[PDB]
């Protein structure tokens, strides 16, 4: 009732005794009182409460989205408010979250334009890749000017892979992939392996053989443990 | 009447047609192969959408266009239409721009598809910073660093539409104790210069480096290993060689640039000797044909610059020979005229071809056209005549 | 220089000064816009002056040399002190006079403080206002209620 009311102080400081029930209201996915909910939540020291209420905030059509600048300006001061997170409620966390966000959706318009194009590429097997004879139904209707069809989007996006994103997965597998199993792990990078000493026996020079093997040494691969070289 | 960094890069891509200063913070972009004297001016600022990393400065330079039809000349009356695709280098990151006439200035989220990435090798013993950018599509962008690691990077894949795709370093980083450029092919590179256009999508490229190594590379767009046609040090042949007709070049010896003549075989190394006798530094052009056929040398000629004799080193870069290569028709290509650039005097010049011992090795026609202080050179470009 | 940088405290103090008369006339003790017209030149007056002491300061080779630090520790003392003293007014003519645009003009000092300028919301926490600062935001709201 209160967070409706702009009754504020009200909630805090003159009934301290139900506070434990009050911790059960922050863990709402938003308490109600729209848009202005989630600012006094920020400015209470009562944080918990408005990471969840700005996930819904970033859904609405009409909240972001009213326009370029205006658009432009709330991602800024979602921002702005992630920084002033203190040590009331660790939200440390979302607050990196929340920053690394620009530049996710960057990521994903990157690869998304490449794909339109074309980006794309021939599947290795045989002469054509079959998973194009998809992919190329999927830019066309998209292609045309025409409702966004969110599916599409989707699907596009991960199925042919770029060739400047093949180094993330050998990097992620040497750090995390134990957790993952061993044997998970050592059959990816088996695969891999496959590949690149598929190349150097088909010709007479080799050097691609060390390449790959001295190359998880500059970010030390093998010292993460249980990191096979190309064999 | 722009902003002005202190630091100022800039190219002329005679290949596309366009003109490039750049700052720092945002790049300045025109047709400077426009028919009217009078150009816009296309203003590019910097993204923070884009990811960054070490200490790299940004060198910017044009490629050729990607979603505007293709420019392989220098083209276009005044239409900015046609201004190619884009790359600046952050950190470890380089960063294509496809569009950039789309850009709004109150949205940057159309500018998020416009960008393509590339993580370029980390890990150097001796540093990293873009230091020349050379357009030498078709293959793609060779770029030099300051210790002496050299990168080529394709901007096509095999499909033919644009992808980064990281070919091969020329150069590698020797780890190899003490040394990581001193005693090594990498130091600091003096001359990137373009080489011919043999097509086949092959482009010469001609690498000279500080210490005096001649590195020719034979780089096509794609290649895991591009093949080194020339690899000679030189420095001791031009030394040895201006005892025959110059007694007072003993001692100072700096190569200063290297570029291609009329003839590809063929190469003009600008040098410096410095007479103790009078503190006059004699520029002397050296006509030195390299054999890819054996990878072997030979120095053709040796003519001293009789009437100049002025110690004239240049305000921004190093001395730097010019000889455009041909493009376009002109009669009689026996005789070389060369150009010497400096900022404050224009030697024009033509050397021997002769091998007279009636008229020596010098003495032929000599002609100055003097400049003023005033001449800061920022960049280059050459074709035609 | 040195003489451009050290005013920039004080002339916002000086407006600070004729705004502390004017709060004695609010409450409709004057007619309203002469006191917002006031207020106006005294709110940009502050903001502007610490505007100006950082760009003066950033290429006057002074954080291009180690020497910025004494400059810096300046910085923290200006920020802060103008930036509260702004903030705790607008608070006062929101309950006076009664309107809403004073509760935004208090809020949206708040956006200043987390600007990186030599990383303001930083010091506020360093010196422990950052929550002071944050709860009296909140309680100009309910002054509407």
């Amino acid at each position: 009732y209160l967070i409706k009311h702009k009754k504020l102080n009200d909630l805090i400081f003159r009934f301290p005794q139900q506070h434990d029930v009050l911790i059960q209201f922050f863990q709402e996915s938003a308490p109600k009182y729209g848009h202005v909910a989630w600012i006094q939540q920020i400015l209470d020291g009562s944080y918990a409460d408005a990471m969840n209420t700005l996930k819904n905030i970033t859904v609405d059509d009409s909240k972001k989205g009213e326009s370029l600048s205006e658009c432009e300006l709330h991602l800024n001061v979602a921002k702005l408010s992630s920084l002033l997170v203190e040590k009331d409620n660790l939200d440390i966390n979302t607050l990196r979250k929340i920053q690394y966000n620009l530049d996710t959706i960057d990521a994903e318009k990157n690869i998304s334009n490449k794909l339109k194009k074309g980006e794309v590429q021939i599947c290795k097997r045989f002469k054509n890749g079959s998973i194009r004879e998809v992919f190329n139904i999927l830019v066309e209707e998209l292609k045309s000017t025409t409702v966004v069809n969110l599916s599409d989007l989707v699907e596009l996006y991960s199925m042919l892979d770029d060739e400047e994103s093949l180094f993330i997965p050998l990097r992620l597998l040497s750090v995390d992939g134990n957790l993952l199993n061993f044997e998970v792990k050592k059959f990816l990078n088996a695969l891999v392996w496959r590949r690149i000493v598929l190349l150097n026996a088909s010709n007479e020079g080799d050097k691609l053989l060390q390449h790959i093997v001295k190359r998880v040494f500059d970010e030390e691969l093998p010292k993460n443990n249980d990191f096979p070289l190309p064999s | 009447g722009f902003s002005n960094d202190d630091e100022l890069n800039g190219y002329i891509d005679m290949q596309i047609g366009y003109g490039l200063v750049n700052d720092h913070k945002k790049v300045y972009i025109w047709n400077i192969h426009s028919t009217q004297k009078d150009t816009p001016y296309i203003t590019v600022p910097f993204r923070s959408d884009d990811n960054d990393e070490i200490a790299v400065a940004p060198r910017c330079i044009l490629t050729f266009p990607a979603t505007m039809d293709e420019s392989p000349l220098a083209l276009n009356p005044n239409d900015q239409d046609e201004t190619g695709g884009l790359i600046i280098i952050k950190g470890s990151k380089a960063i294509y721009y496809e569009d950039i006439n789309s850009i709004n200035n109150l949205n940057f989220k159309l500018s998020e598809k416009f960008s393509h990435e590339l993580e370029l090798p980390i890990n150097s013993s001796g540093g990293e910073k873009c230091d020349l950018m050379l357009n030498c599509e078709p293959a793609g962008i060779v770029l030099s660093t300051n210790m002496g690691r050299i990168f080529f990077i394709t901007i096509r894949n095999s499909m033919g539409k644009p992808q980064l795709k990281l070919g091969k370093l020329l150069n590698k980083p020797f780890k190899l104790g003490i040394w990581s450029k001193i005693f090594n092919t990498n130091s600091s590179v003096v001359s990137l210069r373009n080489g011919p256009i043999l097509g086949k999508g092959t482009r010469l490229v001609y690498i000279t480096t500080n210490k005096g190594i001649f590195q020719t590379w034979q780089l096509s767009a794609t290649n895991s290993h591009p093949t080194k046609l020339i690899d000679v040090n030189i420095y001791e042949a031009i030394l040895e060689s201006l005892q025959d007709l110059y007694p007072f070049a003993h001692g100072t010896l700096k190569i200063w640039d290297s570029h291609p003549l009329q003839d590809e075989s063929s190469q003009l190394f600008l040098s410096s000797i410095y007479d103790s006798s009078c503190n006059e530094t004699y520029y002397i052009l050296s006509t030195i044909i390299f054999d890819s056929s054996s990878n072997s040398f030979t120095i053709f000629s040796t003519y001293r610059l009789n009437t100049f004799m002025e110690s004239i080193t240049d305000t921004k870069f190093k001395p730097k020979i010019f000889i455009p290569q041909m493009e376009n028709a002109n009669d009689t290509n026996e005789v070389t005229s060369i150009l010497v650039m400096f900022p404050n005097a224009v030697v024009i010049t033509q050397v021997n071809s002769k091998l007279d011992s009636s008229y020596s090795m010098r003495r032929k026609w000599e002609d100055i056209v003097s400049l003023r202080n005033d001449i800061d050179i920022i960049g280059s470009g050459y074709d035609s005549k | 220089e040195e003489i451009t940088q050290y005013e920039h405290l004080i002339k916002g103090i000086r407006e600070y000064e004729e705004w502390q008369k004017s709060v004695s006339l609010l409450s409709s003790e004057s007619n309203i816009p002469t006191l917002i017209e006031k207020l106006q030149g005294f709110s940009k007056d502050t903001f502007e002056l610490i505007k100006t002491f950082l760009v003066d300061l950033t290429s006057s080779n002074f954080a291009d040399s180690a020497d910025y630090e004494i400059l810096y520790e300046i910085r923290a003392l200006y920020t802060p002190f103008l930036l509260m003293e702004l903030h705790k007014k607008l608070v006062e003519a929101a309950k006076l006079l009664k309107i809403p645009k004073f509760i935004s003009e208090a809020l949206a000092f708040t956006s200043l403080v987390a600007n990186e300028n030599d990383k303001i919301y930083l010091l506020f926490q360093s010196s422990g206002k950052l929550k002071e600062y944050l709860d009296l935001v909140a309680r100009t709201a309910t002054l509407s209620n």
